[PDB]
RNA sequence: AAGGCGGCCCCCUGGACGAAGACUGACGCUCAGGUGCGAAAGCGUGGGGAGCAAACAGGAUUAGAUACCCUGGUAGUCCACGCCGUAAACGAUGUCGACUUGGAGGUUGUGCCCUUGAGGCGUGGCUUCCGGAGCUAACGCGUUAAGUCGACCGCCUGGGGA
C-alpha cells in the first residue's frame, strides 16, 4: 500500500463458543483452503487442554496466548550501510496474529501423533510457559533488549 | 554556558535552559568546525556563497 | 570509602564513545564508567542509549560514597551530551549545576585535514 | 568616546561567556563596533573583563 | 600596484580621502629594452620544532590498491639572511582621460536646518547586487561597461607536434 489505507474484512465468529480469536485461529491453522479439518483439530486440542487445567477452553487458549505474546519486536533498516535492527512496539492486534502462528508452527514442529495432540501439548506447554512458542518469543525479547539502543 | 539549578525548578526545565543556552553560545558548531582543517580558499568560498545565499 | 555529598559528574561526550567520571569537589575521580564498557562496540557504542546506561553504570560505582548533590560538566560533541544528564537525575541526585566545558582554542594549533570519504 | 575604563558600559555588549556581541545584534554602527573591540580587547589584557567564562 | 595583510601595546614608516584657501604653471599619459616587488612549493647556511603532514612503515578495503579510510611519521610548515621568479599570479577583463537613463545597499569624510530623534536634505572617495539604451555568437557586461571615443603598450593567426 503506497497510498493505500484499507479497511478490514468480516471475520465470521466461532460456531461452538463465538469468538474472533477462535475463528483467526482456526484460519491461521488451516491449509487448503479445509476450514472443518481445521475446525476439528482445534476443537479436539481445545477439549483435551481443557480437562487438563480446570479453566473451561477458552480461557486456557487465552492463557497459552499470555505466555506467547511479544510486547515488543525489531524491525530491520538499512540507513548506516548495515544491519540496523530498531525495537517498536507490537499493536495488540499483531500481538495476537504472532502469538498463534507461533503456537501453530511450533506445534506443526512436533513429533506427537496427530495435530491434535501436538496442539494440546503446545498450548499446555505455552500456559506452563515453556515450549519453542515460549522459546521463540524470549528469542524476540532477547533480540529487542540486545538493540534497545537503537529505539 | 554555566546552568545553575536554582530552587523551585524542576530537572527537565533546567536541562532544557541548559540546552537553550548551549546553542545560543554555539559551542556544538563551533566544536565541529574546527575538528578538520578548512583551507583559507575554501573558508572564503564558503562565506562567500552564504552571503550570495542569504539574498532573497 | 567514606562520604562526601558533594561531587562532579565529568561526561566526556566524545563522537565515537562517552566516558563518564564522578570526582570530589577537589577533582579525585571515585568512580568511572564508559559506553565502551558497558556492553556496546561499534555502532551501539557512539549512541545516546549507550551514554545512559554508562552513566547508570557509573553512578552505583559510586554508591559506597553516598553522594547526594553533585555538579555536571559537559566537555565534548558527541552524543550523550543530554542522555547521561537525565540517567545521572534518574539515579537520585541531585543535579546543582550544569556546565559546558568543552575546549575551544582561540584559533591555536593545526587540525588534522578533511577526510576523503 | 568608548573607554576601555568604563566596564559597565563595555558589559552590555559581551554576552555571558565573555564573547563580543555581534554588529548586527546590537544594531552599532561598524565604527563604533571596531572602537568597541579594541576596548573590549584592552580591557580583558587589563583583566578587567573575562576572556571566557572559564577564566 | 599586485602578491597579500586579522589578539593587544609601543617605535619607525608609505599611501588614500575630505573642507576651505594659497602656491607652481602643461611640469602630463603611455612605455620596447631596463629595474624593482612578486602566493605556495623548492634550494643554501644557522636555529627552532607543539600541531599538521609529502616521502615512509604498518592495519584495513579490493580481483589487484604503490590510493581514498585508520595508527604513526621525516622533509617541510616557524625564525634570520640569501636564492628561486613560477600559479586557475582571475575580474580568465592593460594603463590613462572624456561622455551616456536608474534602483537598493555597505563603508569613510564633510556641509545645512526649532539638529526633534539613532532625523531629513545636499556634496565628495572607495565598494556589493539588480537593471535601461547600447553592445555581444550567446551567456552576459551595463556610469566600477564587455556602451561611444581618444593615446600608448602587450598579445593572437586552425588542432596536435609544443
Amino acid at each position: 500500500p503506497r497510498r493505500r489505507v484499507i479497511g478490514q474484512r468480516k471475520i465470521l465468529p466461532d460456531p461452538k463458543f463465538g469468538s474472533e480469536l477462535l475463528a483467526k485461529f482456526v484460519n491461521i491453522l488451516m491449509v487448503d483452503g479445509k476450514k472443518s479439518t481445521a475446525e476439528s483439530i482445534v476443537y479436539s486440542a481445545l477439549e483435551t487442554l481443557a480437562q487438563r487445567s480446570g479453566k473451561s477452553e477458552l480461557e486456557a487458549f487465552e492463557v497459552a496466548l499470555e505466555n506467547v505474546r511479544p510486547t515488543v519486536e525489531v524491525k530491520s533498516r538499512r540507513v548506516g550501510g548495515s544491519t540496523y535492527q530498531v525495537p517498536v512496539e507490537v499493536r495488540p492486534v499483531r500481538r495476537n496474529a504472532l502469538a498463534m502462528r507461533w503456537i501453530v508452527e511450533a506445534a506443526r514442529k512436533r513429533g506427537d501423533k496427530s495435530m491434535a495432540l501436538r496442539l494440546a501439548n503446545e498450548l499446555s506447554d505455552a500456559a506452563e510457559n515453556k515450549g519453542t512458542a515460549v522459546k521463540k518469543r524470549e528469542d524476540v525479547h532477547r533480540m529487542a533488549e540486545a538493540n534497545k539502543a537503537f529505539a | 554556558p554555566v546552568i545553575k539549578v536554582r530552587e523551585n525548578e524542576p530537572f527537565d526545565v533546567a536541562l532544557r535552559r541548559f540546552k537553550r543556552s548551549c546553542e545560543k553560545a554555539g559551542v556544538l558548531a563551533e566544536v565541529r568546525r574546527r575538528e578538520f582543517y578548512e583551507k583559507p580558499t575554501t573558508e572564503r568560498k564558503r562565506a562567500k556563497a552564504s552571503a550570495v545565499k542569504r539574498h532573497a | 570509602r567514606k562520604q562526601v555529598s558533594d561531587g562532579v559528574a565529568h561526561i566526556h561526550a566524545s563522537f565515537n564513545n562517552t566516558i563518564v567520571t564522578i570526582t570530589d569537589r577537589q577533582g579525585n575521580a571515585l568512580g568511572w564508567a564508559t559506553a565502551g564498557g558497558s556492553g556496546f562496540r561499534g555502532s551501539r557504542k557512539s549512541t545516546p542509549f549507550a551514554a545512559q546506561v554508562a552513566a547508570e553504570r557509573c553512578a552505583d560505582a559510586v554508591k559506597e560514597y553516598g553522594i547526594k548533590n553533585l555538579e555536571v560538566m559537559v566537555k565534548g560533541p558527541g552524543p550523550g551530551r543530554e542522555s547521561t544528564i537525565r540517567a545521572l537525575n534518574a539515579a537520585g541526585f541531585r543535579i546543582t549545576n550544569i556546565t559546558d566545558v568543552t575546549p575551544i582554542p582561540h584559533n591555536g594549533c593545526r587540525p588534522p585535514k578533511k577526510r576523503r570519504v | 568616546e568608548i573607554d576601555y575604563k568604563d566596564i559597565a558600559t563595555l558589559k552590555n555588549y559581551i554576552t555571558e561567556s565573555g564573547k563580543i556581541v555581534p554588529s548586527r545584534i546590537t544594531g552599532t554602527r561598524a565604527k563604533y563596533q571596531r572602537q568597541l573591540a579594541r576596548a573590549i580587547k584592552r580591557a580583558r589584557y587589563l583583566s578587567l573583563l573575562p576572556y571566557t567564562d572559564r577564566h
